[PDB]
């Protein structure tokens, strides 16, 4: 007969300083919290792909609606909910024409094939962006869908194609024309691949949302934060390319209360933990990347960081607290925090088919809890979780802080995300591009990153 | 030259472009009238609207959609304006929005037609613009814009019922609960009676491998049973620490801490649980880590147990509920159950490819809610069951560990309102629901798992 918690659900600011906890409807009231003088786009690929762009952009003034809108809301219209002009006059295309693309589908091997496929894709865009004076906002790039249908099961095109758009530190989105024409995409008898009709809405405000927050617009920011605090997260990706196991990378991400993350490259060192699992830094590099982002935050915010809230699905031993410690000043509060979601918790209902909220809370002790963050939520009458949801197991592995703090602070930087224009995302921030965020790492290993925005 | 302005529209079939264009327009400060805006209201409403339409407005500009075309409702409103129009000798007090994109002006209402329309077909965001101009051109009443208001308005009709009440409420977990445990925990020093070269795990009671001497919750002569030799081993150097203290904490000693003590009783758990899903004509499937067990066809009454069905047919494949075990101490000690399907041919010879079983799981277990995973847990734990309330762990020739059938009752203070039937079409979209860009490696999210 244990004891549950529930935490109020942490609201996010939009534009004329508006809080409401649904991303779409906040914008499709009041629009991006910080405005933009339009959107000069431009979009890489086949001539028939730059008809399906144009098209999409004619589609997107217009409304569009789902099947049911209580738990997809409607789509207003690019100018009606983000008060900018983005269309099909002001585009800057570039020739890929499939002459070339039909020549590098020639190779057999996948590695391969992406990767000359990333090469033209980056030359082509740089050599766009670079000659000539015309300010590209984003780079849109249109996969055609035989590219990626032959070459998905690095394999994947965005990890680093993104890689190396941030190593020439320039924007871009990647797109398909199946995500944008799925109506001019049928199987054999005639029924379409992946039917949107039902989610046309949804998909609209995603693509928009994505495509604003590339061209350096910040849609929304979380409207409850304390004053003076930030959030320095962690990631870990295994470098199986290395025949010696035991080298790794690692990469801090910092996020203030924009939720507009930072990321600080790491130099591969010996983590990899054959026998536990769990990756731990050793003292040098720790503390090395502990100063760049400390000294990062100082120059972006003339202020000390107080909160390095390294979130990891691993646990960190003495030396590396003992480093981080050090690297620290007196006047700051370190807090190293476990999150996992692979603990068996599942509180089923009592009667009824709909499982429980998203937002209980168990707490087991004062250094560990249990937090969900999937299932059905009261406003959109329905269940992010497909199934009957597992919470999150929370453990503050080091340091002292309050559970309940932490515990509404994560589920705040939860809800910041802008990669997806959904209410929610049950994995952090922080760790929702991990494995994203790693393979562009391993992606780009040798190349020096300055702290530069999560947008590249 | 009135106080507000006041819009209409068929209700019923156009709700998505009045709530855009009532609360652009509330933030924006004009002062709007609609039926949304009175959600939870109406019985002598058409006496209202008809009062707000001859004296509380200044405009009144309506959909022209073809589902609003012919409505009763929007015809005598119409009409009412009309009249009012008639009265005051503006001749804009009529303002029809086109945002339907198949009502020529052949269907267009017959007064309609003449008048001068604004397109919000084209997009919503012109069609304001021309609108806002338009009421700054004959000087339509504007307040400061505030998007408070909009705030405050929009989360009071559209998010009213559709928020977490305050009622308690209890919930069903798997966490369930060792009634019992035995006596004590023997530690024997066997040293050269247990070669070290032999697997421990292999025995029929559960022991485990800690240095040169053996943990178990049996005898020093119970294990004589399968392995010789050990007859002439005494009582006297095995070293035994009661249950309740070594689980409890209070005991620690120079031989060992209260940290691993725990670790090794949970691996007597785990095992204890594994060696007794043996006899209880199970069919068992290897995991990652653990086994998970299941239920054959023919093995129950029509594979039901209390009517729930353990075991079903899918297109040319079965499927069968199956539960894993998993013990734990620190918030008391208690006995995780995770719940997984796994599929067959007909009852026999489960699929090689594993690849099939994980991708079929998900379409299987998409259309089972809350009530067809407990049911379904709590049926096969109680099958499980060998006496009324309890399942029986034997560790030890008289040392049995006690399982209690009822899981942990959890209960929440905040609780909602259940919603009608309307997932039929979720599961649909679920399997899109992840397409939204594709991009994502629906293959390495599974692996990412672990």
């Amino acid at each position: 007969m244990k004891e549950l918690i529930y935490i109020e659900e942490p609201s996010i600011l939009f534009a004329h300083g508006q809080k409401c906890t649904d991303p779409r409807d906040g914008l499709a009231l009041f629009g991006p919290l910080n405005q933009i003088y339009g959107i000069k786009s431009g979009v890489v690929g086949t001539q028939k792909g730059l008809q399906i762009f144009k098209s999409y952009l004619d589609k997107i003034q217009k409304p569009i609606y789902n099947h049911n809108n209580i738990t997809r809301p409607m789509f207003p219209g690019f100018e009606a909910v983000f008060g900018c002009k983005w269309e099909s006059q002001n585009i800057v295309f570039k020739e890929i024409t499939d002459e070339e693309i039909r020549r590098y589908l020639f190779n057999a091997s996948t590695h391969k094939r992406t990767y000359d496929l990333v090469t033209l894709f980056n030359d082509k865009i740089i050599t766009a962006n670079k000659n000539d004076e015309e300010r590209v906002d984003v780079w849109f790039v249109i996969v055609p869908e035989e590219i990626y249908k032959y070459c998905r099961p690095d394999a994947q095109f965005h990890d680093q194609l993104k890689a190396r758009l941030l190593e020439h530190t320039i924007p871009t989105q990647i797109l398909r024309e199946s995500t944008l024409a799925w109506r001019d995409f049928k199987n054999t008898f005639g029924a379409p691949i992946r039917d949107f009709s039902k989610i046309e809405g949804h998909l609209a405000w995603t693509i928009s949302t994505a495509a604003y927050y590339k061209a350096g617009g910040k849609p929304w920011k979380l409207g409850d934060i304390r004053p003076g605090v930030c959030y320095l997260g962690l990631v870990y990706k295994k470098i199986e390319k290395s025949k010696n196991p035991q080298n790794a990378c690692c990469a801090a991400q910092m996020f203030l209360d924009n939720g507009d993350g930072t990321v600080f490259k790491g130099e591969v060192g010996p983590w990899y933990n054959p026998e536990k699992g769990e990756y731990h830094l050793k003292p040098k590099e720790a503390k090395a990347l502990l100063t760049q982002a400390l000294e990062s935050y100082k120059e972006q915010n003339k202020s000390y960081p107080k909160e390095v809230f390294i979130h990891a699905r691993t646990r960190f031993n003495d030396e590396e607290w003992n480093a981080f410690n050090e690297v620290t000043p007196k006047n700051t509060n370190l807090v190293g925090v476990t999150i996992t979601k692979s603990k068996p918790l599942k509180l089923y209902k009592t009667e009824g088919a709909f499982p429980i909220m998203r937002g209980n809370a168990y707490i087991v002790d004062e250094k560990k809890a249990f937090l969900w963050t999937l299932g059905f939520v009261p406003k959109l009458q329905s269940t992010l979780s497909m199934e009957v949801p597992n919470p999150i197991f929370i453990e503050i592995n080091k340091g002292e802080a309050e559970i309940q703090q932490v515990l509404k602070d994560i589920l705040a930087l939860t809800k910041l995300n802008y990669n997806a224009c959904i209410y929610a995302d049950g994995e952090p921030v922080t760790l929702r591009f991990a494995n994203k965020i790693g393979e562009i790492l391993t992606a780009s290993t040798e190349i020096k990153t300055p702290p530069l925005a999560f947008k590249y | 030259m009135r106080n507000k302005i006041f819009i209409s529209h068929a209700t019923p079939e156009d709700d998505d472009f009045t709530r855009w264009l009532s609360l652009k327009l509330i933030g924006l400060g004009y002062e709007v009238w609609c039926d949304i805006l009175f959600l939870d209201k109406g019985v002598d409403f058409w006496s209202t609207i008809e009062k707000e339409i001859r004296e509380n407005t200044c405009k009144f500009l309506i959909v022209s959609s073809t589902a609003g075309n012919k409505r009763e409702g929007v015809l005598k409103e119409l009409a009412v304006a009309t009249k009012v129009k008639k009265h005051l000798q503006d001749d804009m007090f009529i303002i029809p929005l086109a945002i339907d994109e198949n009502l020529s002006y052949d269907d267009i209402n017959i007064e309609i037609v003449r008048l001068n329309a604004i397109d919000f077909k084209k997009s919503w965001a012109k069609g304001l613009q021309d609108l806002l101009d338009a009421f700054e051109k004959q000087n339509v009443p504007k307040k400061p814009p505030d998007h408070s208001k909009s705030n405050l308005l929009y989360q009071q009709i559209f998010l009213h019922d559709k928020q977490a009440i305050e009622k308690e409420e209890t919930y069903d977990s798997n966490w369930f609960p060792i009634i019992s445990f035995p006596n004590e925990l023997r530690f024997h020093r066997y040293d050269w009676r247990l070669p070290k070269q032999f697997d421990v795990r292999t025995l029929a009671f559960p022991a485990i491998r800690y240095k040169e001497y053996l943990c178990t919750f049996a005898w020093e002569y119970d294990f004589i049973h399968q392995l010789p030799k050990t007859e002439t081993y005494n009582g006297q150097e095995s070293i035994r620490i009661s249950t309740s203290d070594i689980l409890s904490g209070r005991y620690d000693t120079d031989f060992i801490r209260n940290y691993e003590c725990q670790r090794l009783i949970v691996q007597l758990i785990n095992k204890a649980f594994e060696l007794r899903m043996k006899d209880k004509n199970v069919r068992e499937y290897q995991m990652s880590k653990t086994f998970a067990y299941w239920i054959e066809k023919g093995k129950l009454e029509k594979d039901k147990f209390e009517k729930i069905k353990l075991v079903g047919k899918q297109k040319n494949k079965y499927w069968h509920f199956g539960i894993s075990a998993a013990g734990k101490l620190y918030p008391s000690p208690v006995l995780m159950v995770s719940s997984h399907i796994i599929f067959t041919m007909d009852g026999i010879n489960l699929i090689k490819s594993k690849s099939i079983q994980h991708s079929s799981r998900r379409k299987q277990g998409k259309n089972w809610w809350n009530d067809k995973w407990r049911e379904k847990l709590l049926a096969f734990i109680r099958f499980l069951s060998d006496d009324q309330n309890a399942i029986y762990l034997n560790v030890g020739s008289e040392e049995k560990i006690l399982i209690s059938n009822k899981p942990l009752k959890f209960f929440g203070k905040m609780s909602y309102v259940t919603p009608s039937e309307v997932t039929l079409e979720e599961e649909s979209v679920l399997a899109d629901i992840n397409n939204f860009e594709e991009d994502t490696e629906d293959l390495d999210e599974l692996e990412d798992i672990e």
